[PDB]
């Protein structure tokens, strides 16, 4: 992420303040936000997007 | 761990849509097999 | 001339529920979300509580809850002892036969992890009982209960 | 008149609730029927609110 969107300070700031550590953490949060009320998984987190 | 908390938080949601709420509440009980059916009917 | 339908169950006039400010909510001091949950069968609510019988039986049912907590703790310690026996068997197998230096520790850590999960189940039970006792101890009218 | 439809829905759901209570039904079905009746009366008094 810093290799591609690294030149701006806004991006570095976002990475620092994001607090989400890990691909699976991000996918879990995304699924919990997009389709709440159903049991979060790994399958329906990836194939969701 | 975090997934567990997420699932629990999800279970405490209304989902407004009444069809959605009923479709949620019907999935609580698992299905059965033939022997379960016959014993249940005998109980009735 | 007008007619009238006799509803088999009561319903709430929408004008006094959804129209912000929720007049039903202000009258009953129920949050609009809570009123919407109760009215649309998404969460139960307590309408009466015998504070007298709550108070007087706060010791007898306390005794019953002590008995139940003791029983769950007894099954907990029995599970821990079963873990200890299985771990003794595992270490006997590991250090009596020729195995890898880490394989013995692999199985031992596996067993201690099974016991960590057993203690997590014990914490789950402790929650299931103590949260319910706490919910009763503060049980008052107009309190919403999600998670039927 | 576009109001006979809402009244018809209310009456259908009320009669069905009466029959479900009379027969003896699990709390899931009867509570769903009650929620539907509440929604029908709501729609009768104000659609889309």
């Amino acid at each position: 992420i810093v290799e591609r969107f690294g030149f701006s300070e806004i991006m570095r700031s976002t990475l620092e303040k994001d607090n989400t550590v890990g691909t699976d953490e991000a996918l879990l949060d995304i699924y919990r936000k997009l389709r709440p009320g159903e049991p979060p998984t790994k399958e329906s987190a990836q194939t969701l997007l | 761990e975090a997934l567990r908390q997420a699932r629990k938080d999800a279970e405490l949601t209304a989902s407004a849509d009444s069809v959605r709420a009923y479709l949620k509440q019907i999935g609580k009980v698992a299905l059965l097999n033939a022997e379960e059916e016959v014993e249940l009917a005998k109980r009735i | 001339r007008m007619g009238h339908i006799e509803l088999a169950a009561p319903v709430t006039h929408i004008w006094y529920f959804k129209g912000v400010p929720s007049r039903l909510g202000y009258l009953l001091d129920l949050a609009p979300k809570d009123l919407e949950k109760i009215i649309y069968f998404a969460a139960y609510v307590i309408t009466s509580v015998d504070e007298e019988m709550r108070h007087n039986e706060l010791s007898t049912l306390e005794a019953e809850m002590a008995v139940e907590r003791k029983a769950v703790e007894d099954q907990r310690d029995g599970e821990l002892e079963a873990r200890a026996q299985k771990l003794e068997a595992d270490l006997a197998e590991l250090e009596a036969e020729g195995a890898k230096a880490d394989a013995r520790r692999k199985v031992r850590d596996g067993g201690e992890r099974e016991m960590r999960q057993i203690r997590d189940r014990a914490q789950r039970e402790l929650d299931r009982l103590e949260d319910i006792w706490s919910t009763f101890t503060k049980l008052a009218p107009k309190q919403l209960i999600v998670d039927e | 008149s576009d109001l006979n439809d809402l009244y018809r829905r209310v009456i259908n759901r009320n009669n069905r609730l009466k029959r479900l209570i009379d027969l003896g039904a699990p709390e899931i079905i009867v509570n769903n029927e009650k929620r539907m009746l509440q929604e029908s009366v709501d729609a009768l008094f104000d659609n889309g609110r």
